[PDB]
Parts: C-alpha cells; sequence; structure tokens
C-alpha cells in the first residue's frame, strides 16, 4: 500500500484539495493528514 | 499516464472511454460488440465512447455507445483486485475503421515493450489530466521484482509494467485500458502504489488468463 485502484473518481477532500479517487484521498490522509476526510464527490471548489 | 507522450488520432483505435458523466475509466475494444476493462472500472450506466483522442472536445466522429451489460469477472476481488477484469457489451455495436485488439493466445514475458494508453493522469506530484489521449512504451517486469515491489500484493492474475526506476506510468483514470504488446492485449490498468513512483510500477490484468473466459462470455451473452 497505499496501493489504489487506477480509477478516475474525482473526490473533494477536506484540505479542499480534489483527490483523483477516495482510494488516494485515503491514501493522503494515510500519509500526512490524518484528519483528512471525504467532504463531497467530484472536485473541490479552489 | 505519467512520463508518456501524445498518441496520436486514431492511433490507439481500441482505446475505448469509459464514461458516466465524466471519464472515469479506459477499455480495450476487442470486438465491435465487446470492451474489456478492469472490474473496478464498474458503473451501471456505462457509456462507451469510441473513436476518441481528445476526450474533451466532441470532433464529431466519435461513437458514444451504451454499455448494454457490464459483467465482471466473477472471482473479482475488490480487496486483492484479483481477476480485475470486466467485459462490457455495446447497445449497438461500433462501426469499425475505431478496431479491435486481438487478445493473446500466449502470455507474454519479462522484457517485452507494450504499449500503454490512457486519459489519467500525467502527473506524480500534482494533477494534470490530459485532453488528448497519452501512450507510455513500458516493459512487462520480471514475475520477481514485481512481488518485491508489491509483496503479498501480486497474483498470477497481474503483471507489472513501466520503470522501477519511476518517472512513467499508468495513473488514475487509466484504469481499464489497454496493455498491448506484439499486437495483443496482455494487460489492463490495474493499479499500483501512487503513479510513478520509484520502485512502484503499475499493476495490470494479466489478460492472457482470461481469454477462455471472455471467449465464453462473449459466446454466450
Ligand atoms: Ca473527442
Amino acid at each position: 500500500d497505499c496501493a489504489c485502484p487506477r480509477v478516475l473518481h474525482r473526490v473533494c477532500g477536506s484540505d479542499g484539495n480534489t483527490y483523483s479517487n477516495p482510494c488516494t484521498l485515503d491514501c493522503a490522509k494515510h500519509e500526512g493528514k490524518p484528519d483528512l476526510v471525504q467532504v463531497h464527490e467530484g472536485p473541490c471548489d479552489p | 499516464i505519467v512520463g508518456g507522450y501524445t498518441c496520436g488520432a486514431n492511433t490507439v483505435p481500441y482505446q475505448v472511454s469509459l464514461n458516466s458523466g465524466y471519464h472515469f475509466c479506459g477499455g480495450s475494444l476487442i470486438n465491435s460488440q465487446w470492451v474489456v476493462s478492469a472490474a473496478h472500472c464498474y458503473k451501471s450506466g456505462i457509456q462507451v465512447r469510441l473513436g476518441e483522442d481528445n476526450i474533451n472536445v466532441v470532433e464529431g466522429n466519435e461513437q458514444f455507445i451504451s454499455a448494454s451489460k457490464s459483467i465482471v469477472h466473477p472471482s473479482y476481488n475488490s480487496n486483492t483486485l484479483n481477476n480485475d477484469i470486466m467485459l462490457i457489451k455495446l447497445k449497438s455495436a461500433a462501426s469499425l475503421n475505431v478496431a479491435s485488439i486481438s487478445l493473446p493466445t500466449s502470455c507474454a514475458s519479462a522484457g517485452t515493450q507494450c504499449l500503454i494508453s490512457g486519459w489519467g493522469n500525467t502527473k506524480s506530484s500534482g494533477t494534470s489530466y490530459p485532453d488528448v489521449l497519452k501512450c507510455l512504451k513500458a516493459p512487462i517486469l520480471s514475475d520477481s521484482s514485481c512481488k518485491s515491489a508489491y509483496p503479498g500484493q501480486i497474483t498470477s492474475n497481474m503483471f507489472c509494467a513501466g520503470y522501477l526506476e519511476g518517472g512513467k506510468d499508468s495513473c488514475q483514470g487509466d484504469s481499464g485500458g489497454p496493455v498491448v504488446c506484439s499486437g495483443k492485449l496482455q494487460g489492463i490498468v490495474s493499479w499500483g502504489s501512487g503513479c510513478a513512483q520509484k520502485n512502484k510500477p503499475g499493476v495490470y490484468t494479466k489478460v492472457c488468463n482470461y481469454v477462455s473466459w471472455i471467449k465464453q462470455t462473449i459466446a454466450s451473452n
């Protein structure tokens, strides 16, 4: 890990970054952002 | 595709984009009615988009065809991504020549140079989603090096392709997409640890293991 499928399913992190899929979100959370959470599906607003 | 290059229009005629409102996976046309893709690419209401280069601009000659059936491999494991293969049937047959890619009769060996394609992210660091189809020449990597890169995560239905050195890889958005080597669809973009990372090559579905099932599934659907 943090091993993610290579599907594009853009989500929005609580850090306001768009993640390419829930899994890469999950990875960023597990790598350096414990409080990182998915806010909603689709890209974040900039 | 990170570290790749622009395929060119129509140069990957079997490359399809799976679209459910936005591009989300690739796929390979294997005959006019059928697409292979990753089973993790499964969605309801897939629209298959054929003859795409710029996914963002309707050139006017593409074919947008709804998936009529989307058949995941019945051993597909979403947790391990073993058997990450899905057959999509087109509501109507694609207009050819768009073209299908041959299925393997043999597996490819370590060292085989392949063509991997997709509209997935082109950046390791940030995000850069391309508009035109991107391509990557990459060799199939040895099993032992695949497995040492990904201990406990590699099954006989997986192979690694790319570069241990990093920098050249498939990426999110590339899933379902082709790895074609010597004129044969050998791989489906499946997964990896990030994209284009040192010692984390792309992991692909080993299509050669699924030729009998693809044939049985196509013949019976
Ligand atoms: Ca287009």
